[PDB]
């Protein structure tokens, strides 16, 4: 059933599983029309499909052309998400197919369940966790590839870069969720924290800066401070 | 007008005949029920006074044979049986009538309640849901489980209602996932009506049978089936106009007949709110919506 704090270590066991986040699939800018009414302009989206054990990210780019002449787009987006995840499972060899898919939003359960009827052995599961995967579009290189797509495209990343060479999946996922939580609470501050020292760069094949173990401890501390500050602000506490 | 004689009434019992019910005391000289209208199925049903658990009963049609009830003191129940000797039967019934030891099926002349609840229900269809082919009548009780419930465990004593599952390959065509799930028209019209039931009469017959088994035996699986068959029509954007008008009449009489006190366990709040206020057919069941709103406004 539902994934929570109590069954957290399960993410890092040897059963292949994917997280699916649909929060950046349908994205609009709201504007005034010449007549002073309001309209939306769709911009490119993405399905965020993440193996939390390996760091493999299947970033399915949603080009705005998939909304052309469609009604009830926020509803269609859940079904388009489910269709793309099903197609991704079908394209993987049997031994790479997930044994579980965890949806970060409950509204994805029925659409994914319906698209995966051919896969009765793949458990479709909600979570109680509040994962900050919506902030994926605050990672510059992910944002860049989505905004530049001129057609539907799948792009493979490792969202952990080369961290697993030095840390466990558990630690890698905790660092990722802290970075994303930070980028979500105060993007400007978070990104300042990540690039303030120009000596530490982002390798061409990476998403995050090449921090030493010691430099990551300092970064991780600055993100926790960022998050607690912003919290005392939000809530005047 | 046909008769179901009783050999005797050895144990205190509430006897139901269709929508009527009578109290019979232990060893009361009760010898059965007369003036049963020909042309409809009937159900005769029982709740022992000493064990108000296991309601049980027999679906029968008097055109199909001479039926009587006899208490079996081993199995501890009133059992329906067939008398093959026509002259023995006529002779037994004539005696019990002359001695007026029978209750009369108490139909009010104006009252079409039973017709309206059983309009599409046919004994031959009942015998396919309740398989016991050596008998021309069908036994149902409170605890009997449905073929669908057994999938999720004695197959001989199961209710073989048509399996309806909105998240099944049967219900959902490859490449029409969102369309078939949000509009069940192809599931209703091609899979169920054209494919399995053959026509709307057989579909409504099973719907009506499921309801009555829910109300008279509190059979929970029957209740699930009744709600599934309603929800499949309400969730279809495309339903023949005659089926919508008939469904409204069917549900109106079911809601009208439900004991006021059982609304809480026999009516599914999600299915009714969805059907009356959200579904494609939310404006197509006027009679049903007016009776539900005036009789069970709490549920909505």
């Amino acid at each position: 059933g539902a994934m929570n704090s109590s069954n957290y270590a399960e993410l890092f066991n040897n059963d292949i599983k994917l997280f699916v986040d649909d929060t950046n699939v349908y994205r609009v800018t709201v504007h005034k029309t010449f007549e002073g009414n309001v309209a939306t302009k769709a911009i490119n989206g993405c399905i965020f499909t993440l193996n939390p054990k390996t760091g493999h990210l299947f970033l399915k780019i949603i080009h705005t052309s998939v909304w052309a002449g469609q009604k009830r787009l926020s509803q269609l987006a859940k079904w388009k998400t489910a269709e793309e995840v099903s197609a991704l499972v079908r394209s993987l060899p049997k031994e790479e197919q997930p044994k579980q898919i965890i949806v970060t939003r409950k509204a994805m359960l029925d659409p994914l369940e319906v698209h995966m009827l051919d896969f009765p052995n793949i458990a479709i599961r909600p979570t109680e966790l509040r994962l900050p995967f919506s902030a994926a579009m605050s990672i510059d290189k992910l944002s860049d590839v989505v905004m530049k797509a001129t057609e539907p495209q799948m792009v493979l990343f490792n969202i952990y870069d080369d961290w697993l060479d030095r840390i466990s999946s558990y630690t890698a996922f905790s660092r990722l969720t802290l970075l994303l939580r930070a980028l979500k609470t105060n993007e400007e501050s978070a990104k300042m924290i990540l690039l303030s020292d120009p000596t530490i760069t982002i390798k061409s094949y990476h998403l995050w800066p090449s921090f030493t173990d010691e430099q990551w401890i300092t970064i991780e501390s600055q993100m926790r401070d960022l998050i607690l500050t912003e919290y005392g602000r939000k809530y005047n506490v | 007008m046909n008769t179901v004689p009783f050999t005797s009434a050895p144990i205190e019992v509430t006897i139901g005949i269709d929508q009527y019910s009578f109290n019979v005391k232990e060893n009361q000289p009760f010898h059965g029920i007369k003036d049963i209208p020909i042309g409809h199925v009937h159900v005769i049903h029982f709740q022992h006074a000493d064990n108000s658990s296991m309601r049980y009963g027999y679906w029968f049609d008097c055109r199909m044979g001479n039926f009587y009830i006899q208490y079996d003191p081993k199995d501890g129940l009133y059992k329906m049986m067939e008398e093959r000797d026509g002259a023995k039967f006529e002779n037994i019934v004539h005696n019990f009538k002359e001695r007026q030891m029978m209750v009369s099926y108490p139909k009010i002349d104006e009252d079409d309640t039973w017709y309206n609840l059983t309009e599409f229900v046919q004994m031959d269809k009942i015998r396919k849901i309740v398989r016991k082919d050596e008998n021309q009548f069908s036994y149902v009780d409170s605890s009997m489980t449905t073929v669908q419930e057994n999938e999720l465990s004695d197959p001989a004593h199961s209710l073989n209602y048509t399996v309806i599952n909105f998240k099944s390959r049967e219900a959902i065509r490859p490449g029409h996932e969102m369309e078939d799930f949000l509009d069940k028209s192809y599931y209703l019209n091609t899979v169920m009506l054209q494919g399995i039931f053959k026509n709307s009469s057989n579909y409504f017959g099973e719907l009506q049978f499921a309801f009555l088994n829910a109300m008279f035996f509190g059979n929970y699986g029957s209740s699930l089936q009744w709600h599934a068959m309603i929800e499949l029509i309400c969730s279809s954007a495309t339903v023949p106009k005659h089926m919508l008008d008939k469904l409204d009449e069917i549900l109106y009489y079911q809601i009208k007949t439900l004991p006021e006190q059982y609304s809480d366990i026999l009516l599914n709040e999600r299915v009714w709110n969805i059907c009356l206020y959200s579904s494609f057919q939310k404006n197509s069941l006027h009679n049903t919506e007016k009776i539900m709103e005036n009789k069970y406004p709490e549920l909505l």
